[PDB]
RNA sequence: CCGGCCGGGAACUCAAAGGAGACUGCCAGUGAUAAACUGGAGGAAGGUGGGGAUGACGUCAAGUCAUCAUGGCCCUUACGACCAGGGCUACACACGUGCUACAAUGGCGCAUACAAAGAGAAGCGACCUCGCGAGAGCAAGCGGACCUCAUAAAGUGCGUCGUAGUCCGGAUUGGAGUCUGCAACUCGACUCCAUGAAGUCGGAAUCGCUAGUAAUCGUGGAUCAGAAUGCCACGGUGAAUAC
RNA sequence: AAGAACCUUACCUGGUCUUGACAUCCACGGAAGUUUUCAGAGAUGAGAAUGUGCCUUCGGGAACCGUGAGACAGGUGCUGC
C-alpha cells in the first residue's frame, strides 16, 4: 500500500539531498543580506521538493506517517514487534 | 477506610514556642504548601494579639482556642425518618482542629486586607467571645440542642 | 575525630564543618545574615539543625550540596547524628528515642501514563 | 595517557572488555589506573501498543548505553602489537584518544 | 489481546538478545534495516530449511550471522556452495564484508519457531488442527520439556465463524520471569483465511 | 510579522506584471499563487486571485501595497 | 495633562490615563516613566509643564492619538468601497488574526445568543 | 586568581559494578497447642517499605481491512497517479479536558539563593559587540560527568501598591526580529505597545486525591525547518481528615 | 496525530495512462548523469551543450535512462459481523 507516497518521499529525499543542499544553502546565505532579489528569485526557480521542509520522515518497513521514531527508523508498531522479538539490540521494557 | 484506620503523623513542635498546637494551627492555615508565609502570618498575629491582650502568645491562643472548641456536635446518622442529625461528643483532637478550622475561615470571612491583622482580630474576638467562629460554635451547639437524639 | 557532614534527605548531601566554637552559620564564605538570615522558614529549617542538641557549643559552616532547603536541613541533622555516634555511642539511644537517626525515605512519586501527575487522573465524564 | 572509551549496551560485555584491556596492560607490566564508570545513558522511548486507539495504555522502552574509560598511564609497543582484534566482542564500541 | 510477549519480558533477564551490535544514533536505524533485509531474505529463502533463530552480530566493520537450524545440511548445501552464495548476498545486502556460521538446533520439537512452522505447514496441507496440536504437545512432553501451550486461532477447518482453540500440557508459567519460555508464532496462508499459530514451551527456571 | 531581507514576489507574477505594465493593453491576469506582496508597479491592474472555480478580480490601488494578494479574496462562504 | 483625549491624571499615574486614551500603547507609558524617573504615585498637584510638553512631543513623535479608529475605519471603508472581503470580514466582527471562533472568541461575539 | 584552581590525597558527596540488609527474624500478649493479629527491642528502612512492569479462563461479534498482512467483492484511459490552490483552522448555540484568573497568603521594583531528568552532528551553541526586545554578526568547546542547551521557579531581605477590574489578562490592521523561502493572506509563535472585555470565588449538579499524596511552584524530552496551555519525564515547599 | 503554511493529505482545477507514481519480464535505442533557454500554476513539454569512460569467453555484460504491445500493476476503495 501507499506506494505513491513511498516514491514521493524517495523523490523529495533525492531532490533535496543529492541535486541540491549546496545550491540551496548558498542561495539561502546569499538571500540573508551580509554587508526582486536574485537569491529569492533563483531559490524560487529551484524545484520545491529540494527543500528539506518537504520530507515527512516516514517508516521504512510499512510507511506510517505517525509514530515514526528517528532513532529506530520504523513505525511504532514495528519497533514494538522487533523489540519484543529481540531484533533491536538493548531495547528492554522500562519499569522505573 | 474499611479495613483499618491509619494513625496521624507525629507533628513537629513550632520553633519559637515548642507547641504542637501552634504547629497544627500553622499546618491548618497554610495554602499551596506555604509554611514560611503561614508561620510568619501566625507570628505577626500572635505578636499583635499578645500586645493588645496583655498576656503571652501561647496563652492568648489557648484562651481563644478554648472559646472556639465546641463541646457537642451533630452527626448525620439518620436515626429518625432516614434523615436525622445526632449530637455526639467530639474527641479533643477534633475539638482543637475544628477550633483552628473555624478560626482560619473566620479570618478569611473577616474583611480586613492583611490576613495577619484579621487573624489577630478574630483571635481577639474569640478571647472576648463575639466573633463569627464562635458564632459557628453557637450554631453547632444550637443544632445539637435542637435535634437532641441520644445522650 | 573531626565532626563532618554526613547523610542524605530528599536530594541533598551534607558538607558541614561543625567544630567547637560560637555557632554562627556561614555559607560559601558568606553569612547567614547576608544570605537569608532574617528569612522566615530559615528558623524552622535551623531547628532540625539544632534538634540534635549538640549545637550549643559548636560553630557551624554549612555548604550542604544539592536538593531543597528542608532536605538540606535533614541532611545536616542526620550528619550531626552519625558524627555524634562516631564520637560516642551512649547517645545513640536518645537520638533513636527522639527519632532523628531515622532517614526519611519519602521521595517524589513518578508521573504515569494516561495521567497528569503521580496519582492525579483526568477528570472523568460519567456520560 | 592512552585514553580508551569503550561503550556497549550490556554491562557484562563491558566488564569483560575492560577486564581484557586491564589484563593486557597488566601483561605488559605498567601502572594501570582503575576503570572508572561514566554515567549510563537511559534513552527512553514511549511507544503506542494499540494500532488504532489508546492514550492511557502504552508501554515504555529503554536503551541503556554503558560507558567506562580505562585511562592507562603507560602505553607501549608490545600492547600496540597485541591490540589486533584484542576486544573481539560485537556488543562493545571502543573509542581511542592519545 | 492482553498478554505480554514472553521474549520481551524476559529479554534482559533470561532470554538473550537476537541481534548484538552497537551503533550510534546516526547508524542504528541503517543497521537495523540492513539486519531486516538480511533476515527477511534468509527467512524467505530458507523457510524450507527449517531455520529457528538468526543472530546477527556486527563488529561495525563486518557482519557475522549465525543461523540456528535443525537440518544443517540443506542450509550448507553441497560443499558450502549454498551457504557461500548466501554469504555473498548477505555481503551485498549489508554492504560490508560478511560471514555465516551454522549452529545446530538439537531437539527441533522443543524449538517454538520450528513447531509453529510445522503446524503452519500442516495447516497449509489441510491436516486437521486438533491432530497438529495433540502431536505437538505429545512430542514435547515425550522429548522432555516441563510444559507446552499451543494456541491455534481463526478460521479453523473452514468455518465462517473464527475460533481460538488452545491445547495445554505441563507447566507454562508466563508470569514468572525467572522461567525460560521460548515463544514463537507462525502464519499459515490458507484458502479461506489466515490461521495463526502461537506456541509456548517451558524448559526450566533459570 | 514577515521578513525584512527581501519583500517576496512570485517570479511569474513579476514577469507578467512588468509585461502588462510595458504593453499597457491587458485583460485580467489569472494567478493561482495568492501569496505575493503587491509592488507599486501593480497599481493600475486587476490581478485575479484564485477562489473556487469562480473569479475574484482585485483592482489593486495605492493603499494595497504592503498586503499580500489573498487578503482581499475570500476562500470560505457563510451566511 | 489632557492632550487629544478624555482621560486625566488625578493623584495617580499619568501612564494609566495615557494608555486609556486610544491611539497609543504602553511603550509610550514606559518611555514617559523612564524620561521622568520619579514616583508618579505622588499627588498630581504642581503637575509639571515639562511633563506636559514631554508627553505631547512623545505622542507627536510616535503614533498620535486617535489613530486606532482611523485605521479600523479606513480598513473597513476601503475594502467595502472596493468590494473585497477583507474589510467585510472585519465588519462581521469574528477573529481573522488566526483565532478559533467555534466556541471561543466570546470577547468579540459578546454575550452568547441562543 | 582564594575559582579545587594546583600539587597531592582518596577521606567523604558522587558515578556505576558486586555483595549485605527486611525474613514476622527475636521477645510479650491474644488466638487451637495452627494460621494470624496487636504492640516492643534492634535497625536507614517492619510487617506487599513506596512506586512500576506483570492484565488468568473468558466477555463485549468492542476497535483496526487508515499500520501491515489477508478471504471475498469492486474500480482499473479510474476508485491508479502529479501539480497549483483550498479544506482539515469556519460558527446560532451546548457539554468533555486543560490553561489565565477574579488579587493583599497577592502583585510591582532592587538584591540574593537552593535541584533533578534529558538532548546534541544539516545538531547544541557559549565569551565579546550591536540592539528596549524577540534576535543579529563574530563564533570557542563538543558525538558528551568536560562544552553547549541552561546566572531554574515558588523561597526570600527591603520598599511601594492599601478596591484595583489589579501586570489577572482578553481585543481586527499595524511596528517588528526569527523559522522555511512553495510561502507566516485563508494559517505559527515571540517583549508583541496596539483601545485592558469578562469574572468581586461561581445554581442544580459533578470530579481528582490517605503522605511526599492532594494543592502549589518551576525545568527538560519526543513530533519536528518552525509551530503546545496536549502528551511523555523531572525536581521544591508541603497539607487537612478518617469517629 | 509523538507537529494541518506546501509536504503530510485522500475531498475542488489543469495536465497522464497499456505501462501508468510504484516492481517483474519481452523487444529496440542510448552511459548514468551535469548545465541552460522558452511556454505554463505546475511532475508537463518543446529545445540546446558535455559525458559513447565502468567493459563483454565483445557472437558485448553493467546499477541505469527513454519508448512500445501484452501479461501486469495499482486502490488511505467496501465488508473487523
Amino acid at each position: 500500500a501507499k506506494q505513491s507516497m513511498k516514491a514521493r518521499e524517495v523523490k523529495r529525499v533525492a531532490l533535496a539531498d543529492k541535486y541540491f543542499a549546496k545550491r540551496a544553502e548558498l542561495k539561502a546565505i546569499i538571500s540573508d543580506v551580509n554587508a526582486r532579489w536574485n537569491a529569492v528569485l533563483k531559490l524560487q526557480t529551484l524545484p520545491r521538493d529540494s527543500s528539506p521542509s518537504r520530507q515527512r520522515n516516514r517508516c521504512r518497513q510499512t510507511g506510517r506517517p505517525h509514530g515514526f521514531l528517528r532513532k529506530f527508523g520504523l513505525s511504532r508498531i514495528k519497533v514494538r514487534e522487533a523489540a519484543m522479538r529481540g531484533e533491536i539490540p538493548g531495547l528492554k521494557k522500562a519499569s522505573w | 477506610p474499611r479495613r483499618r484506620v491509619i494513625g496521624q503523623r507525629k507533628i513537629l513542635p513550632d520553633p519559637k514556642f515548642g507547641s504542637e498546637l501552634l504547629a497544627k494551627f500553622v499546618n491548618i492555615l497554610m495554602v499551596d504548601g506555604k509554611k514560611s508565609t503561614a508561620e510568619s502570618i501566625v507570628y505577626s498575629a500572635l505578636e499583635t494579639l499578645a500586645q493588645r491582650s496583655g498576656k503571652s502568645e501561647l496563652e492568648a491562643f489557648e484562651v481563644a482556642l478554648e472559646n472556639v472548641r465546641p463541646t457537642v456536635e451533630v452527626k448525620s446518622r439518620r436515626v429518625g425518618g432516614s434523615t436525622y442529625q445526632v449530637p455526639v461528643e467530639v474527641r479533643p483532637v477534633r475539638r482543637n482542629a475544628l477550633a483552628m478550622r473555624w478560626i482560619v475561615e473566620a479570618a478569611r470571612k473577616r474583611g480586613d486586607k492583611s490576613m495577619a491583622l484579621r487573624l489577630a482580630n478574630e483571635l481577639s474576638d474569640a478571647a472576648e467571645n463575639k466573633g463569627t467562629a464562635v458564632k459557628k460554635r453557637e450554631d453547632v451547639h444550637r443544632m445539637a440542642e435542637a435535634n437532641k437524639a441520644f445522650a | 575525630n573531626q565532626y563532618y557532614g554526613t547523610g542524605r534527605r530528599k536530594s541533598s548531601a551534607a558538607r558541614v564543618f561543625i567544630k567547637p566554637g560560637n555557632g554562627k552559620i556561614v555559607i560559601n564564605q558568606r553569612s547567614l545574615e547576608q544570605y537569608f538570615g532574617r528569612e522566615t522558614a530559615r528558623m524552622v529549617v535551623r531547628q532540625p539543625l539544632e534538634l540534635v542538641d549538640m549545637v550549643e557549643k559548636l560553630d557551624l559552616y554549612i555548604t550542604v550540596k544539592g536538593g531543597g532547603i528542608s532536605g538540606q536541613a535533614g541532611a545536616i541533622r542526620h550528619g550531626i547524628t552519625r558524627a555524634l555516634m562516631e564520637y560516642d555511642e551512649s547517645l545513640r539511644s536518645e537520638l533513636r528515642k527522639a527519632g532523628f537517626v531515622t532517614r526519611d525515605a519519602r521521595q517524589v512519586e513518578r508521573k504515569k501514563v494516561g495521567l497528569r501527575k503521580a496519582r492525579r487522573r483526568p477528570q472523568f465524564s460519567k456520560r | 595517557r592512552i585514553r580508551i572509551r569503550l561503550k556497549a549496551f550490556d554491562h557484562r560485555l563491558i566488564d569483560q572488555a575492560t577486564a581484557e584491556i586491564v589484563e593486557t596492560a597488566k601483561r605488559t607490566g605498567a601502572q594501570v589506573r582503575g576503570p572508572i564508570p561514566l554515567p549510563t545513558r537511559k534513552e527512553r522511548f514511549t511507544v503506542l501498543i494499540s494500532p488504532h486507539v489508546n492514550k492511557d495504555a502504552r508501554d515504555q522502552y529503554e536503551i541503556r548505553t554503558h560507558l567506562r574509560l580505562v585511562d592507562i598511564v603507560e602505553p607501549t609497543e608490545k600492547t600496540v602489537d597485541a591490540l589486533m582484534r584484542l576486544d573481539l566482542a560485537a556488543g562493545v564500541d571502543v573509542q581511542i584518544s592519545l | 489481546g492482553q498478554k505480554v510477549h514472553p521474549n520481551g519480558i524476559r529479554l534482559g533477564i533470561v532470554k538473550p538478545w537476537n541481534s548484538t551490535w552497537f551503533a550510534n544514533t546516526k547508524e542504528f536505524a541503517d543497521n537495523l534495516d540492513s539486519d531486516f533485509k538480511v533476515r527477511q531474505y534468509l527467512t524467505k529463502e530458507l523457510a524450507k530449511a527449517s531455520v529457528s533463530r538468526i543472530v546477527i552480530e556486527r563488529p561495525a566493520k563486518s557482519i557475522r550471522v549465525t543461523i540456528h537450524t535443525a537440518r544443517p545440511g540443506i542450509v550448507i548445501g553441497k560443499k558450502g556452495e549454498d551457504v557461500e552464495k548466501l554469504r555473498k548476498v548477505v555481503a551485498d545486502i549489508a554492504g560490508v564484508p560478511a560471514q555465516i556460521n551454522i549452529a545446530e538446533v538439537r531437539k527441533p520439537e522443543l524449538d517454538a519457531k520450528l513447531v509453529a512452522d510445522s503446524i503452519t505447514s500442516q495447516l497449509e496441507r489441510r491436516v486437521m488442527f486438533r491432530r497438529a496440536m495433540k502431536r505437538a504437545v505429545q512430542n514435547a512432553m515425550r522429548l522432555g520439556a516441563k510444559g507446552i501451550k499451543v494456541e491455534v486461532s481463526g478460521r479453523l477447518g473452514g468455518a465462517e465463524i473464527a475460533r481460538t482453540e488452545w491445547y495445554r500440557e505441563g507447566r507454562v508459567p508466563l508470569h514468572t520471569l525467572r522461567a525460560d519460555i521460548d515463544y514463537n508464532t507462525s502464519e499459515a496462508h490458507t484458502t479461506y483465511g489466515v490461521i495463526g499459530v502461537k506456541v509456548w514451551i517451558f524448559k526450566g527456571e533459570i | 510579522r514577515s521578513l525584512k531581507k527581501g519583500p517576496f514576489i512570485d517570479l511569474h507574477l513579476l514577469k507578467k506584471v512588468e509585461k502588462a505594465v510595458e504593453s499597457g493593453d491587458k485583460k485580467p491576469l489569472r494567478t493561482w499563487s495568492r501569496r505575493s506582496t503587491i509592488f507599486p508597479n501593480m497599481i493600475g491592474l486587476t490581478i485575479a486571485v484564485h477562489n473556487g472555480r469562480q473569479h475574484v478580480p482585485v483592482f489593486v490601488t495605492d493603499e494595497m501595497v504592503g498586503h499580500k494578494l489573498g487578503e482581499f479574496a475570500p476562500t470560505r462562504t457563510y451566511r | 495633562a489632557r492632550i487629544a483625549g478624555i482621560n486625566i491624571p488625578d493623584h495617580k499615574h499619568a501612564v494609566i490615563a495615557l494608555t486609556s486614551i486610544y491611539g497609543v500603547g504602553k511603550t509610550r507609558s514606559k518611555a514617559i516613566l523612564a524620561a521622568a524617573g520619579i514616583a508618579e504615585d505622588v499627588k498630581i498637584s504642581e503637575l509639571s509643564e515639562g511633563q506636559i510638553d514631554t508627553l505631547r512631543d512623545e505622542v507627536a513623535k510616535f503614533v498620535v492619538e486617535g489613530d486606532l479608529r482611523r485605521e479600523i475605519s479606513m480598513s473597513i471603508k476601503r475594502l467595502m468601497d472596493l468590494g473585497c472581503y477583507r474589510g467585510l470580514r472585519h465588519r462581521r466582527g469574528l477573529p481573522v488574526r488566526g483565532q478559533r471562533t467555534k466556541t471561543n472568541a466570546r470577547t468579540r461575539k459578546g454575550p452568547r445568543k441562543p
